[PDB]
Order: C-alpha cells, then sequence, then structure tokens
C-alpha cells in the first residue's frame, strides 16, 4: 500500500546502483 | 462536434491524451480516436497529432 | 484527482509492473506524485556505461498537456544538458519540428529518449557548449570526461 511500494522502489534504486558498481569495476 | 456513435467510444475505451474512458470520442483524419473534449484542448495548444507529429489541414 | 493524478499514478504502476533494465523511476512519496526520482544506469558499450545517474522529475499540474521538468542531481558532461542539470531534448519541448512534446509521450518514453541521447549525444539544443564543441573537436577527450562522470556517479 502506502509504504509497501515506497520501500520496494528504494530497493530497486539501491540494487541497480550497487550492480553498476560491481559491473564497472569487474569490467 | 461529435458525429461518431458511442459504440466507437465503447470499442476504444481509452485516450492517449486524457486517458480514461469517455463517450464523446471522435476520429481524426490521421486515423486516431480522441475525445472531443481532449481534442479541443490540444487544438488550442497545437495542431499536430501526438502519434503523428504532423499538422492536420482538415 | 484530475488528469495528471490519474495518468501519473497509472504510469508508476506500469513502472513497477514491467521495469526496464537500469531504469528505476517513481514518485518520492505516495502523497506527492509531482516529484519523481529517476535512476538511469548508462547502457553497456557506451561512454556512460554503468553510470547510475540520479535525475529529478518535477511534473506539471496540467499533465500530460505539459512536459515534466527533468534535472540531474549529479554532475554531467552532456551537450544537451545545462551546467545546472536541466535536460534539453526536443521531446520535452512544449509548443506553448519533427520531435515535440505530446500527451502520448509517457514517462517511460521520456526516459527512453534520455537513454538514447546518452548513447548517441546529438547536440540539437546546445546547452553544454564545452561538451558540444569537444564532442566534435576531440572525441578522445570527450570519452575521458564522460567515463570520469561514471566514476563520480557510481561513487568510485
Ligand atoms: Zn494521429
Ligand atoms: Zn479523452
Amino acid at each position: 500500500s502506502a509504504d509497501e511500494r515506497q520501500r520496494m522502489l528504494v530497493q530497486r534504486k539501491d540494487e541497480l546502483l550497487q550492480q553498476a558498481r560491481k559491473r564497472f569495476l569487474n569490467k | 462536434a461529435v458525429a461518431t456513435p458511442e459504440e466507437l467510444a465503447v470499442n476504444n475505451d481509452d485516450c492517449a491524451i486524457c486517458w480514461d474512458s469517455m463517450q464523446a470520442a471522435r476520429k481524426l483524419p490521421c486515423g486516431h480516436l480522441f475525445h472531443n473534449s481532449c481534442l479541443r484542448s490540444w487544438l488550442e495548444q497545437d495542431t499536430s497529432c501526438p502519434t503523428c507529429r504532423m499538422s492536420l489541414n482538415i | 484527482a484530475g488528469t495528471a493524478l490519474k495518468r501519473l499514478m497509472a504510469e508508476y504502476k506500469q513502472l513497477t509492473l514491467n521495469p526496464p533494465e537500469g531504469i528505476v523511476a517513481g514518485p518520492m512519496n505516495e502523497e506527492n506524485f509531482f516529484e519523481w526520482e529517476a535512476l538511469i544506469m548508462g547502457p553497456e558499450d557506451t561512454c556512460f556505461e554503468f553510470g547510475v545517474f540520479p535525475a529529478i522529475l518535477s511534473f506539471p499540474l496540467d499533465y500530460p498537456l505539459s512536459p515534466p521538468k527533468m534535472r540531474f542531481t549529479c554532475e554531467m558532461f552532456h551537450p544537451n544538458i545545462y551546467p545546472d542539470g536541466r535536460v534539453c531534448i526536443s521531446i520535452l519541448h512544449a509548443p506553448g519540428s519533427a520531435e515535440r512534446w505530446s500527451p502520448v509521450q509517457s514517462v517511460e518514453k521520456i526516459l527512453l529518449s534520455v537513454v538514447s541521447m546518452l548513447a548517441e549525444p546529438n547536440d540539437e539544443s546546445g546547452a553544454n557548449v564545452d561538451a558540444s564543441k569537444m564532442w566534435r573537436d576531440d572525441r578522445e577527450q570527450f570519452y575521458k570526461i564522460a567515463k570520469q562522470i561514471v566514476q563520480k556517479s557510481l561513487g568510485l
């Protein structure tokens, strides 16, 4: 509901970022 | 300004401008279905059809 | 709950239903669908690959009759982006001419144009002249600064 999605979203932004980092470096 | 039957509105229960569903649907010369109330507002903002990028001369 | 609210809410719903790779966007708060945060990660094989770029999208009240104000919250080196972070693209160009703003342009499509401009920096507006000139004058130096921006965005 109100904040169920809010946390979910924050997770996607966090993950994505951490992924880019793992990538950029492992590249 | 709507000469198109309501059946067309029931067929195309959406809008690319205002979204949602309305009964006052009108067919544009570019082969698009837009509600008159939405078209009126857009016709005052511009004269080019969204999914066409071309100005209508009719 | 007018046109803007209905449309904006539907767009976010889809963004959480079918999410694109490297594209995390949505409103900052459920009680505020006028301020969206977009996390766009530069696509691989480009000069901005792995770049998790944070951008702020301020939407208008007559949406989608008017385009949203997209501004980067981080440093950038793109010709189509002002030094202040304001993005300048024909797709977001309100007419009050091949590419212009249209109510049919959803946020998803808006982001697509940005990603495309990141892969193919086509200076049409001329916001960051320092970059616009360098892009044509020295492609090597451009790539150097471009990749450097990636380090700064990722935080490395
Ligand atoms: Zn059309
Ligand atoms: Zn409509």
